[PDB]
C-alpha cells in the first residue's frame, strides 16, 4: 500500500487520494465521494527489480459514503485482509 | 456508538430557547457564519470509570 | 500527447460510467470506449492454466513428478497452505534445473524434496523442526544435512534462521499441560499463556546468555519450559525429574537437554546471588526454582553484572592457560634429502614378506 | 592497524605426478609402513617422517601429499616419496608440483554472535546450528571457506598460498570485532 | 496370523520428533596392556590395517584406524620408537597371547 | 511516520510498522482496527 | 465472529487413533488429524453452546 501521492503545488494530497491517511489506507470518519480510491495498492508485474502497478479500489457510487470502520486482519498466508465498513 | 448523521439529526432536532427576532437568515453559502446570524454550542463529553 | 493542441496533460476520467482518456487543458477527446466481458461471457470462458497453455508439464520425466507428488504430499500432511505448496514446487522445479540434482540418487532426491520444503517454510518465518522433516521424509540426519548443504552451496538461495520465539511457541503447543486428561491430574495440569510466557523470557535469557548459539535449540526450549512448569508450582513437583515429565508429557527426552538444564541453573543461581535477598538466603539448584519467577523481572541488570563479573563449553573455561601453544618452526630441509637409510628401514624384508605372505595365504 | 594475530597452518594439500606408470601390489609389498587394499582403494598411503605427512599415491603416477605444514616440508615430503618410489625399483620422478590447498586455524580471543554475523553477511555466510555448531563464511577477496565457532576460533581452507590466508585473516578480522 | 507374537509400543508421538545423527558406532576404550601389544603388533607389521584387523579379531579395523590416527596426532615420538624398533612376525607366540588377553579380559568383567 | 491501531479484545493503542505479523501484546487477537482521523469532517442535520 | 470476519471457516480438526504394521511390528496412535469438519453453529461442540 503506496503513501497518499502529496501534489508537490499544494503540498496536500491530491483530490483522489484526499481520505488515505499516512499508510496508504482511508481512516474511518470521512465521508467518501464517486471516484475515490480507498487502498492505494500496488502489486508486483514480474509475478531484475520489481516494477509495481497501481491497482487501486476505487468507490463506485452515486452518492457520498462515510467510513465508520476499518478492520485489518491477517491469514496464514501472510496475507493481509482490509474490510472498510461504508456507511449511508 | 451512534452514527454521526443519526447524532447530528438528533442534534438538530433539539430546541433552543434563543430569541428569533433577534437574528437574521444566513446568506446564500458563507458557511463560516457572521456573529450576527449564528450560534455556536460545544459539546464535550468524555466518558469514564467511577 | 493531445492531437489538437500538442500537450501532454492527458487524464483518464470516467464520465458517468464512460471510461474516456481525454486532455485537461482543451478538453479534446483522446481515446473514449472500453470493451470488457460481459457475465455470461465471463462464465464461459474457461479457465485454463498456464501449465497447459504455455506448452509445460509435457517435458517432465516420471522422477521428477513423483517428486512433486511427493512434495504435495508432504505439503498436505504437514497442512501448509497453497502458497507454500507452490513455493515448494517452484523451488522444487529450480533445484532440478541443475544436472547434478538432477543424475542423483533417490535419498538424494528424496532429501531435496525434504530441504526445499524447509527452505519454503523457513522463508515465510515457520518453525519446522529438520527432526519431524527426517522422521517425515524416511531419511537420515547424516545423508540430510550433507545433501542439505550440497544443494545450498550449489543454489545459493537466502537461509532466513529460524526464529526461537515461533520454535518456542510450536513445541509448547505439543505438550498437553493445558487440558486435564484422564492420564494428567489436575496438579500437573498449568496455564497455557502464562506458561508460554515464561518459556518465551527464560529461552530469551538463554539467547542473550550465550547457551543456544552452537548448541541445539530444542533442548534448551525443553528446559526452559520444564523450568517454568517447574516454577509455577515448586510445592508438587519439587520431586519431579527431566524423564518423568517427559513421559509425563509423551514427549521424545532430547539427551543434552539435562545438561542445558544444569547450565540455565547455574545461571540462575548467578542471577541471585546477584541480587539481595536470594544470595542472603543461600538457596541452590533445586530451591531457585521457587525464585526463578523473581530472577525474570528484572533480569537486564542481572545479566549486566553477571557478564561484568561469556559462556563457553566446560572443556574451555578449565583455566586455559596455554592458549593455542605456538609450535617450534622446523624448515630444516637438508640439501635434497637425508640418507638412504631410512628408505633401507622403510622396505620390508625378506622374511616379513614370507611371513605376511604365509599369513594372508 | 594490523590485527596483531597470525594463523598457523595444520595441513598442506598438493598434488604431484611422477610421470610413469606404477606397481602398486610391489609397492605394498616391498614396504612396510605400505597400507593398500585394491578391493576398498585404489592408492597406496606412504607415511614417512617428516613432521606430519600422507600420500596418497595411485598407478597413473599421480600423488597427494597431505598433513603438511609449510610449503617447503610439503616439498620435502613429496621428494622424498618420490625416492622411496624410486628405490622401489621405479623410474619416478618430480615434476608439476603445485599448492593444491592449505587449512590453516586461528583464534580472536573473544566471543562472536553468529546470528549478528550471518545477518550482516548473510549473501557471503551461512548459520545452521541444528546441523554444525560452525558458522561457514565464503569469501572472494580471501578466496576462502572459513569455519567460525562461538569460542572465537576460525578455521580457513580453500587457499594456494599463505599470503591469501593472511590477509583473508587480515580482512576478515575487522568484521568479527565489529 | 501373528498369535500374540509381538507386543504394541506407544511412540512416535504425532506432534514432532527431532534428530539422533549417531545411531551406530559407539566404540569401545582400550587399555594400557592393550596399547602396549598394540603398539607392539605396530613395531612387528607397519600401518597397514587389514593385517592388523585381521589379526585382531574382538577390535574392529576402524576403531583400530582411528586409535592410530590418534596416536598420530597426539604421540609422535611413541610411533616414532615403535617405527624405530622391529620384530618378526610371530604367530603361535601371539596367538597365545591373544588367549591371554581373552582370560584377562574375563578376569576384568569378573571383576 | 508512527502508525497506531486498536486491538478487537484488549482496545489498547499498539504502534506497528509496515510488513509486520497483525498481532497484539498482552493477548493474541488477531484484529485490529484503525482509529478515527483527526480531520475535520461536516455533518448537515437534515 | 472472528471466522466471518477474517473470512476463514469454522471448523474443527477431526483426530482419530489407529493402528498399523509398518514392518510386521505392530505400531499405534494415539491421536493423528485426518481433515476438519465444519461445526454448525449453537451445535453439540460449538462454543456458543
Ligand atoms: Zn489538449
Ligand atoms: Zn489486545
Amino acid at each position: 500500500v503506496m503513501g497518499p501521492m502529496l501534489d508537490a503545488a499544494t503540498r496536500k494530497p491530491i483530490w483522489r487520494h484526499e481520505i488515505l491517511d499516512a499508510d496508504g489506507i482511508c481512516s474511518p470518519g470521512e465521508k467518501v465521494e464517486n471516484k475515490q480510491v480507498l487502498v492505494n495498492k500496488s502489486m508486483p508485474t514480474v509475478t531484475q527489480q520489481p516494477q509495481y502497478k497501481d491497482v487501486p479500489i476505487t468507490y463506485k457510487g452515486a452518492t457520498d459514503s462515510y467510513i465508520e470502520k476499518v478492520m485489518i486482519s491477517s491469514n496464514a498466508e501472510d496475507a493481509f485482509l482490509i474490510k472498510m465498513l461504508l456507511r449511508q | 456508538i451512534v452514527q454521526d448523521e443519526i447524532l447530528a439529526h438528533r442534534l438538530g432536532l433539539i430546541p433552543i430557547h434563543a430569541d428569533p427576532r433577534l437574528f437574521e437568515y444566513r446568506n446564500q453559502g458563507d458557511e463560516e457564519g457572521t456573529e450576527i446570524d449564528t450560534l455556536q454550542f460545544r459539546l464535550q463529553v468524555r466518558c469514564t470509570r467511577n | 500527447r493531445c492531437p489538437d493542441c500538442g500537450s501532454t496533460e492527458l487524464v483518464e476520467d470516467s464520465h458517468y460510467s464512460q471510461s474516456q482518456l481525454v486532455c485537461s487543458d482543451c478538453g479534446c477527446v483522446v481515446t473514449e470506449g472500453v470493451l470488457t466481458t460481459t457475465f455470461s461471457d465471463e462464465g464461459n470462458l474457461r479457465e485454463v492454466t498456464y501449465s497447459r497453455s504455455t506448452g509445460e508439464n509435457e517435458q517432465v520425466s516420471r522422477s521428477q513428478q513423483r517428486g512433486l507428488r511427493r512434495v504435495r504430499d508432504l505439503c498436505r500432511v504437514l497442512q501448509l497452505p497453497p502458497t507454500f505448496e507452490d513455493t515448494a514446487v517452484a523451488y522444487y522445479q529450480q533445484a532440478y534445473r541443475h544436472s547434478g540434482i538432477r543424475a542423483a540418487r533417490l535419498q538424494k532426491k528424496e532429501v531435496l524434496v525434504g530441504c526445499c520444503v524447509l527452505i519454503t517454510c523457513r522463508q515465510h518465518n515457520w518453525p519446522l523442526t529438520m527432526g519431524a522433516i527426517c522422521t517425515l521424509l524416511y531419511a537420515d540426519l547424516d545423508v540430510f544435512s550433507s545433501t542439505y548443504m550440497q544443494i545450498v552451496k550449489l543454489l545459493g538461495l537466502d537461509v532466513p534462521s529460524l526464529c526461537l520465539a515461533e520454535l518456542v511457541k510450536t513445541y509448547c503447543s505439543s505438550f498437553k499441560l493445558f487440558q486435564a486428561s484422564p492420564s494428567v491430574p489436575a496438579k500437573y495440569v498449568e496455564d497455557k499463556e502464562k506458561m508460554l510466557s515464561r518459556t518465551m523470557q527464560l529461552v530469551e535469557l538463554a539467547n542473550e546468555t550465550w547457551l543456544v548459539t552452537g548448541r541445539h535449540p530444542l533442548p534448551v526450549i525443553t528446559a526452559a519450559t520444564f523450568l517454568a512448569w517447574q516454577s509455577l508450582q515448586p510445592a508438587d513437583r519439587l520431586s519431579c525429574s527431566l524423564a518423568r515429565f517427559c513421559k509425563l508429557a509423551n514427549v521424545d527426552l532430547p539427551y543434552p537437554a539435562s545438561s542445558r538444564l544444569q547450565e540455565l541453573l547455574a545461571v540462575l543461581l548467578r542471577m541471585a546471588e546477584q541480587l539481595a535477598w536470594l544470595r542472603v538466603l543461600r538457596l541452590d539448584k533445586r530451591s531457585v526454582v521457587k525464585h526463578i519467577g523473581d530472577l525474570l523481572q528484572h533480569r537486564q541488570s542481572l545479566v549486566r553484572s553477571a557478564f561484568r563479573d561469556l559462556l563457553l563449553p566446560p572443556c574451555m573455561l578449565k583455566s586455559p592457560k596455554r592458549i593455542c601453544p605456538v609450535p617450534p618452526v622446523s624448515t630444516v630441509t637438508g640439501d635434497e634429502n637425508i640418507s638412504d637409510s631410512e628408505i633401507e628401514q622403510y622396505l620390508r624384508t625378506p622374511q616379513e614378506v614370507r611371513d605376511f605372505q604365509r599369513a594372508q595365504a | 592497524e594490523s590485527s596483531g594475530i597470525v594463523p598457523q597452518l595444520q595441513n598442506i594439500v598438493s598434488t604431484v605426478n611422477l610421470g610413469c606408470k606404477l606397481d602398486l601390489k610391489t609397492i605394498a609389498l616391498r614396504a612396510r609402513n605400505a597400507e593398500y587394499n585394491p578391493k576398498r582403494f585404489a592408492a597406496v598411503i606412504m607415511r614417512i617422517r617428516e613432521p606430519r605427512t600422507t600420500a596418497l599415491i595411485f598407478s597413473s603416477g599421480k600423488m597427494v601429499c597431505t598433513g603438511a605444514k609449510s610449503e617447503e616440508q610439503s616439498r620435502l615430503a613429496a621428494r622424498k616419496y618420490a625416492r622411496v618410489v624410486q628405490k622401489l625399483g621405479f623410474p619416478a620422478k618430480f615434476l608439476d608440483f603445485k599448492i593444491q590447498n592449505m587449512v590453516g586455524s586461528c583464534d580472536v580471543k573473544f566471543p562472536i554472535r553468529l546470528e549478528g554475523l550471518v545477518l550482516t553477511h548473510q549473501q557471503f555466510s551461512s548459520y545452521e546450528p541444528e546441523l554444525f555448531p560452525g558458522l561457514i563464511y565464503r569469501m572472494i577477496k580471501p578466496r576462502i571457506v572459513l569455519l567460525i565457532f562461538v569460542s572465537g576460533k576460525v578455521v580457513l581452507t580453500g587457499a594456494k598460498v599463505r599470503a591469501e590466508i593472511y590477509e583473508a585473516f587480515e580482512n576478515i578480522y575487522p568484521i568479527l570485532k565489529g | 496370523c501373528v498369535v500374540e507374537e509381538n507386543d504394541p509400543i506407544f511412540e512416535r508421538g504425532s506432534t514432532t520428533t527431532y534428530s539422533s545423527f549417531r545411531k551406530n558406532y559407539y566404540s569401545k576404550p582400550w587399555s594400557n596392556k592393550e596399547t602396549d601389544m598394540f603398539f607392539l603388533a605396530i613395531s612387528m607389521v607397519g600401518t597397514d590395517f587389514s593385517m592388523i584387523g585381521q589379526l585382531f579379531p574382538h577390535r574392529a579395523r576402524i576403531e583400530i584406524k582411528n586409535k592410530f590416527k590418534r596416536e598420530e596426532k597426539t604421540n609422535g615420538w611413541r610411533i616414532d620408537k615403535a617405527f624405530q624398533e622391529k620384530r618378526p612376525f610371530d604367530f603361535d607366540f601371539f596367538a597365545h597371547l591373544l588367549q591371554k588377553v581373552l582370560a584377562e579380559e574375563e578376569k576384568r568383567k569378573q571383576k | 511516520q508512527p502508525m497506531i491501531y486498536i486491538c478487537g479484545e484488549c482496545h489498547t493503542e499498539n504502534e506497528i510498522k509496515s510488513r509486520d505479523p497483525i498481532r497484539c501484546r498482552e493477548c493474541g487477537y488477531r484484529i485490529m482496527y484503525k482509529k478515527r482521523t483527526k480531520r475535520l469532517v461536516v455533518f448537515d442535520a437534515r | 465472529h472472528e471466522c466471518r470476519l477474517r473470512d476463514m471457516t469454522y471448523s474443527a480438526p477431526i483426530t482419530v487413533d489407529i493402528e498399523y504394521t509398518r514392518g510386521s511390528q505392530r505400531i499405534i496412535r494415539n491421536a493423528l488429524p485426518i481433515g476438519r469438519m465444519p461445526i454448525m453453529l449453537r451445535s453439540s461442540n460449538c462454543v456458543l453452546t
